[PDB]
């Protein structure tokens, strides 16, 4: 609309957001986390009487 | 994962022996043996992926 109406706007920021981009970068995010936990127990017992 | 194992054994053996001769003109010989053996064998494994 020609009058200012703030739900209609705001529609605008609803479909296309606030800001453009001037410039960037584009490529790629590697993100990787491992975690390896391991546990052992042996016992060994022997009596002679 | 866990995988857990026990192993276990008990040996036991018990043992009497006797002997007991007289003589008074009568003569005599006595003897006894006996033996106790009780052994026991368990093994348990438990394993979660």
């Amino acid at each position: 609309p020609l009058e200012y109406n703030s739900a209609l706007y705001s529609r605008i920021f609803d479909d296309f957001g606030t800001h453009y981009f001037t410039s960037g970068s584009l490529g790629g995010v590697y993100d990787l986390l491992y975690q390896f936990s391991s546990e052992e127990l042996k016992n060994s017992g022997l009596t002679e009487e | 994962f866990y995988n857990s194992t026990w192993s276990y054994v008990k040996h036991t053996s018990t043992e009497h022996t006797s002997s007991s001769r007289k003589r008074s003109f009568f003569r005599s010989s006595s003897s006894s043996s006996r033996s106790y053996t009780s052994h026991t064998n368990e093994i348990h494994k438990g394993k979660s992926y």
